[PDB]
């Protein structure tokens, strides 16, 4: 039984690969010669946010494009007014090993999680004036890698126990558990339409999921070792990736295969974060090299570098407005670029 | 006994992935390039803005 | 959330008294504290301000030096000593909650207050002292300021208060564009920088009172009343 | 006014300094070991679904935070990157166990990890009590799994505890030497392994951790001050 | 005549052996530490300040070589400037050595439970205060003598503050550090540090004792040209040797130097 099923699965995999090869009548590099290269993109540190005691692990801009929450391994979430550097809040955490943080799209809540396997929801607007733990979403059997709000009531989270899940915050239950990954799930990106989301795992594969149906739709595998970061192209039909294999990859949902890979032979270190600019023309990735490289998403050539960090660049984000780019590092300083 | 179930559900997932339709990579690349070009005028990071426009400096 | 002031009564002009209030239901330590007096048959007047953490302290020139404000975070008690009193100082004093950060709503809560009876500043004006109206429709209330309240940061420091009969003032709109927490969709506001307007989309009998405009670039307007 | 926002920010920064002092005063420790190892008994006897556990204990006016990782996938390729730049890693093995080769492989993986190349390891050869009578009885022979033990004799620098049969000393020092050779092969001098013959009942575990942390900080400062 | 021959022979020996080490090593320490100023640690502050002081002292020693002082003896303001600058800089060198001995004692004997004191802000404040103490000890005697009237008591204060107290503190602190190291190494490579610590104290003692003994003799009593030249050269040898034995006889600064070579 097992051998026959393996043969059938291999036949299906061969069919999928043949279909993808047939669809690859052209590659992005040939098409993108029709557009002018972006050229030299230079950004300067407009702000430097300090106050975190230890390594910064995560950060997330608010939809207002001004406030941004940040997390550090010392057990603090600090909300910054990036314009003025004012510390709007400072939330002490139950567990100091926080690996992710999110800002609710409405701006009312922030979430965080880490090696505690619990996604804590914090209410930034309560009549007592303090910041209160609204919910403690428990049920994952591994550390939390990423989380992103869908609504004030729904949040999707990745875990190191190979599962992503969708949570109903009010009831504190898992609406639907996503399974199929074989290794630790390291990051997830929520589509602009909010109906689909894609997560990369410690295996070579990044999988696309449908929250309404609660099941994987397709899988991508064009990576060598381990996917650390993932981001959705602004149009929502493509997503980037970052791996320990020291290269980015651009996939397309409709084509269902790799479109482009961004790497230079002199970059031999893993990628910790990935993000796109507002138009999607620039692909920004943070590396263990202590600096972030700006890639031309179409021409696939480096257009800049953000080297103003003293340690591993662990997180990276771009404002919904597209004005600025934030970055966090293990040196405990966030820096807004532009 | 139980491993057969996991193998069969894996086969079902692969079957579904096979049944999905796909488009030519040329059209996907054209769509992404068109998207980038249409919005290239609204991306501050792509085309630098004057100091009077950006709110940071 | 509950603020109850204590003290008041009858004191001779040469005497002194200490007004005390106890904060309950919220983190009094993080909330800034303002004192606002409501003298008989006239509008509100700011008295003093103490920042959270017993930091910056301000007094109105009318009461500068005469009064001193003290704060006690661990006991959640606010104190205000009046060394000497004049006849004009008689007024009902409120305990106004306030916290300041990007997106906050200062002056959101006003305490019950106590009545104390005894045996340059920015000037603003309102279009009319009274405006007869009926429920089921909208009306417009406007006010003017001596100088533009639009600071270089890109926002106007003005607030609107509603004082119902026998009830403390309530924050309706802050910064001319943001509705308070809990206020219904019955109110809206707009302005150009020097003249602002408060518009009630649909009036109801439960909102009877007098409206005050205040700037925080603290002085209050003459007050506009609605006669149903 | 936005000045009150700056005041709020500065109270926040005052609190951040206040807890920065505490953060810098405390020493963090990572606890590792297989389920056979009695690390749970070690932490429980620290007389001062969820993931990391925490134990707070103090020895001679210096405190420690020990982090025992609980419910997680058997792999630690990623979550051990968080525990970089801790003071030390405490590794606990069951000497009496045969899974000894599994423990050796685990210690190899920890020692050679690229993110822990500067973190000294406090190695607890736990459960000496069981090992002692396991060797004395002779019901099992360590040579079955490590035949090199047949042609091995205790070194000259060994210091057996007061009173010990030669065979138990030989076995315990053979296991300790296995681990020590593992440590030294890749050991470049940037981190050191501190083996200890420990049992969960021993009360010196806190003292041993404190002494090894004292030496680790001594060497860190010595390297900082260019003395090595 | 052979007196002059010996003097010139020692001068050329110094300019060949010690002057290159001093000047180049201090310049290199400055360059390396400045290149990575963002990541600088507490010791690097003291090493930077000591490098500055020793660099100025060794640059000054060129005037001592070949006896070039006469070109500046003729201008009073220049005379006072040079003399007081040399005084403040040698005071800063000796005081920074004395302060590094105590700071090392704090960092090694009280490595923990003293994190509340060793803070880079406090390190920079202490560097400023060391420069302040140097300036004060150089100037207060000067202005006092100028108002009241090289004074006997002034030079007694000079000898005390410049050798006797600094050396006592250095010896005590490094003896305590050596006790710490010998007790640590007896249980759980560390001899490298031990002999480095026994070398710094020896270099300081050998290079500074001659001039102070000479000055004490003169105070208890010109006419000693060769002895003065020898003691001056021995004193400058301290500022010449400090860069080596403090920065690039140890591994950490060599690591940073290799990083400077490769990255830049």
């Amino acid at each position: 039984e097992l051998d026959q099923l393996r043969q059938e699965a291999e036949q299906l995999k061969n069919q999928i690969r043949d279909a993808r090869k047939a669809c690859a009548d052209a590659t992005l590099s040939q098409i993108t010669n029709n557009i002018d290269p972006v050229g030299r993109i230079q950004m300067r540190t407009r702000r430097t946010l300090r106050g975190h005691l230890a390594k910064i692990y995560a950060m997330h801009w608010g939809t207002d494009s001004r406030l941004l929450v940040s997390a550090s391994q010392d057990g603090k979430l600090i909300i910054w007014d990036s314009y003025t550097t004012n510390k709007v809040h400072a939330i002490p955490l139950r567990s100091s090993w926080v690996m992710t943080c999110a800002y609710a799209p409405s701006g009312n809540y922030v979430a965080c999680g880490g090696l505690d396997n619990i996604c804590s929801i914090y209410n930034l607007k309560t009549r007592e004036g303090n910041v209160r733990v609204s919910r403690e979403l428990a049920g994952h059997t591994g550390y939390l890698s990423c989380c992103r709000f869908l609504d004030d009531n729904q949040i999707v989270t990745s875990s190191g126990d190979t599962t992503c899940a969708l949570w109903d915050i009010e009831t504190g239950q898992q609406t639907t558990t996503f399974t199929g990954h074989t290794g630790d799930v390291m990051s997830l990106s929520l589509a602009p339409d909010t109906r689909l989301f894609v997560s990369g795992a410690c295996d070579a594969s990044a999988k696309l999921w449908d929250v309404r149906e609660g099941m994987c739709r397709q899988t991508f595998t064009g990576h060598e070792s381990d996917i650390n970061a993932i981001c959705f192209f602004p149009n929502g039909n493509a997503f980037a990736t970052g791996s320990d294999d020291a290269t980015c990859r651009l996939f397309d949902l409709r084509a269902d295969q790799e479109l482009m890979t961004y790497s230079h032979d002199n970059i031999i270190c893993g990628i910790t974060s990935v993000s796109f600019s507002k138009s999607g023309r620039l692909l920004l990735a943070g590396y263990d090299d202590f600096n972030c490289n700006v890639w031309d998403a179409l021409k696939a050539d480096r257009a800049g570098v953000l080297a103003g960090h003293d340690n591993r660049v662990s997180c990276l984000g771009v404002t919904d407005d597209g004005m600025a780019v934030a970055t966090g590092s293990w040196d405990s300083f966030l820096k807004i670029w532009n | 006994t139980a491993s057969i179930a996991q193998a069969r559900k894996l086969v079902e997932q692969l079957k579904m992935e096979a049944n999905i339709d796909r488009i030519k990579v040329s059209k996907a690349a054209a769509d992404l390039m068109a998207y980038c070009e249409a919005h290239a005028k609204e991306d501050p990071l792509l085309t630098p803005v004057p100091a009077s426009e950006n709110p940071f400096r | 959330v509950q603020l109850v002031e204590s003290g008041g009564g009858l004191v001779q002009p040469g005497g002194s008294r200490k007004l005390s209030c106890s904060a309950s239901g919220f983190a009094f330590s993080s909330f800034g504290m303002h004192w606002v007096r409501q003298a008989p048959e006239k509008g509100l007047e700011w008295v003093a301000y103490i920042s959270s953490g017993s930091g910056t302290i301000y007094y109105a020139d009318t009461v500068k030096g005469r009064f001193t404000i003290s704060r006690d975070d661990p006991k959640n008690t606010l104190f205000l000593q009046m060394t000497s009193l004049r006849s004009e100082d008689t007024a009902m004093y409120y305990c106004v909650r306030s916290i300041y950060y990007y997106g906050s709503s200062p002056f959101d809560f006003w305490g019950q207050g106590t009545t104390l009876t005894v045996s340059s500043d920015i000037v603003m004006t309102q279009a009319t002292s009274s405006v007869p109206v009926t429920p089921g429709e909208s009306v417009s209330i406007s006010c003017r300021s001596s100088k533009s309240l639009l600071h270089s940061n890109g926002n106007t420091y003005l607030y609107w208060f509603l004082q119902r009969p026998g009830q403390s003032p309530q924050l309706l709109i802050y910064r001319m564009s943001n509705l308070a927490s809990g206020v219904p969709d019955r109110f809206s506001g707009s302005g150009s920088g020097t003249a602002f307007t408060l518009t009630i989309s649909r009036l109801e009998a439960e909102d009877v009172g007098v409206y005050y405009c205040m700037q925080h670039l603290l002085t209050f307007g003459a007050g506009t009343k609605l006669e149903l | 006014e936005d000045k009150a926002a700056v005041e709020r920010s500065k109270m926040i920064e005052k609190q951040l300094q206040k807890d920065k002092q505490v953060y810098r005063r405390t020493l963090r420790l990572l606890l590792l070991g297989a389920d056979n190892s009695g690390k749970s008994t070690i932490v429980k006897q620290m007389r001062i679904t969820s993931g990391i556990f925490e134990t707070k204990f103090q020895v001679d006016k210096v405190n420690f935070h020990m982090f025992d990782v609980g419910a997680q996938r058997d792999e630690r390729r990623k979550w051990i990157q968080c525990f970089n730049d801790v003071t030390a890693i405490i590794f606990v093995v069951d000497s009496s166990d045969n899974r000894l080769q599994e423990a050796l492989n685990d210690f190899d993986s920890i020692w050679n990890n690229r993110w822990l190349r500067t973190i000294s390891v406090i190695l607890f050869l736990n459960k000496q009590d069981l090992l002692a009578e396991k060797v004395l009885a002779g019901k099992s022979k360590i040579e079955d799994y490590f035949p090199e033990f047949a042609r091995y004799t205790t070194p000259e620098d060994a210091t057996p505890e007061p009173g010990e049969d030669p065979r138990v000393t030989r076995a315990k020092y053979f296991i300790r030497k296995e681990f020590v050779d593992i440590s030294t092969a890749s050991g470049d001098g940037r981190h050191i392994c501190y083996p200890h013959f420990t049992c969960a009942v021993d009360t010196e575990n806190a003292r041993r951790i404190f002494n090894d942390c004292k030496d680790i900080i001594l060497q860190m400062n010595l390297r900082e001050y260019n003395l090595v | 005549h052979q007196q002059y021959v010996i003097g010139l022979f020692l001068s050329c020996l110094y300019t060949i052996f010690l002057f290159p080490i001093g000047f180049v090593g201090n310049i290199l320490i400055l360059v390396v530490n400045i290149s990575f100023r963002e990541k600088m640690t507490i010791p690097d502050l003291y090493f930077i300040n000591l490098a500055v002081a020793d660099l100025i002292l060794v640059a000054d020693s060129l005037i001592e070589v070949f006896n070039l002082h006469e070109r500046y003896y003729d201008i009073a303001v220049l005379c006072t400037f040079m003399s007081l600058f040399l005084q403040v800089n040698m005071y800063s060198s000796v005081f920074f050595l004395t302060w590094m001995s105590f700071d090392r004692y704090i960092a090694l004997a009280r490595a923990m439970r003293c994190s509340l004191f060793r803070t880079k802000h406090h390190a920079r404040l202490s560097c400023g205060l060391i420069w302040m103490a140097s300036v004060s000890a150089t100037l207060v005697p000067f202005t006092a003598v100028h108002l009241q009237h090289d004074v006997r008591e002034v030079q007694w204060l000079e000898v005390t503050l410049g050798f006797i107290v600094p050396f006592a503190i250095i010896g005590l602190c490094y003896s305590l550090i050596v006790r710490v190291l010998v007790r640590a190494h007896r249980h759980r490579r560390r001899q490298k540090a031990l002999r480095m610590i026994l070398a710094v104290v020896l270099v300081f003692f050998v290079c500074w004792l001659p001039e102070n003994v000479f000055i004490s003799v003169h105070l208890l009593q010109h006419a000693h040209p060769l002895t003065g030249h020898i003691v001056n050269l021995a004193a400058f040898s301290n500022s010449c040797l400090n860069p080596l034995i403090y920065s690039f006889l140890g591994e950490t600064f060599r690591d940073k130097l290799r990083l400077y070579i490769e990255q830049k």
